[PDB]
């Protein structure tokens, strides 16, 4: 399955996943620090690591 | 953005 461009995790559905509209990585919302409510006031994502 | 949300 996909793992988590951060900590190497699963996917599993009762998380939030939010993806990187540059690096196209998946995420733990937990893990980039997103939640649902805050992805939604986001139109293109750019992760931690695509800030740098 | 794309995401998946909780079940
Ligand atoms: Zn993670
Ligand atoms: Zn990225």
């Amino acid at each position: 399955d996909t793992l988590c461009g951060s900590c190497g995790g699963n996917y599993t559905n009762d998380e939030f996943w939010i993806c990187c509209d540059v690096c196209e990585r998946w995420y733990h919302g937990k893990c980039v620090k997103i939640t649902p409510a805050k992805a939604e006031s986001i139109k293109q994502y750019k992760c931690p690591s695509c800030c740098t | 953005a794309r995401t998946k949300q909780t079940a």
